[PDB]
């Protein structure tokens, strides 16, 4: 099954928003194969979340991730005027990278 | 070719004396048809672990 995400989401500065993701897969290695990448307008993406209960080093604490069943969630503690960008959830369970459909974020 | 020839082959001789000298062999009725009766189901998670 291919990944799916909401068409978009809205918010405002200081508010805590969240983004969802459905259509994940599994294997003998676990079920934590979900990663979120934030791609600004007209430039290379950047890794934001991996191992949803974790994240890369140096990543601001303004973001957080969690999973529940076949659905995942990307929690953000606070938006900013510069946070307007696309977000894609991606699964790499069965040695096959299947990016998400993409969801827009605005204020 | 006939019961006498199999009797000879069991005796290993060309001159059989009088009697029931050999219990030639047994009559195994042959299997005429073959049957395979497995179950029915779907594919397997082949590479969900490999």
């Amino acid at each position: 099954s291919a990944l799916t995400q909401p068409p978009s989401a809205s918010g405002s500065p200081g508010q805590s928003v969240t983004i969802s993701c459905t259509g994940a897969s599994s294997d003998v290695g676990g079920y934590n194969y979900v990663s979120w990448y934030q791609q600004h307008p007209g430039k290379a993406p950047k890794l934001m979340i991996y191992e949803v209960n974790k994240r890369p080093s140096g990543v601001p604490d303004r973001f957080s991730g969690s999973k529940s069943g076949n659905t995942a969630s990307l929690t953000i503690s606070g938006l900013q005027a510069d946070d307007e960008a696309d977000y894609y959830c991606c699964s790499y369970a069965l040695s096959r990278v299947v990016f998400g459909g993409g969801t827009m974020l605005t204020v | 070719l006939d019961p006498l020839s199999e009797t000879k082959c069991t005796l290993k001789s060309f001159t059989v004396e009088k009697g029931i000298y050999q219990t030639s062999n047994f009559r195994v009725q042959p299997t005429e048809s073959i049957v395979r009766f497995p179950n029915i189901t779907n594919l397997c998670p082949f590479h969900e672990v490999f």
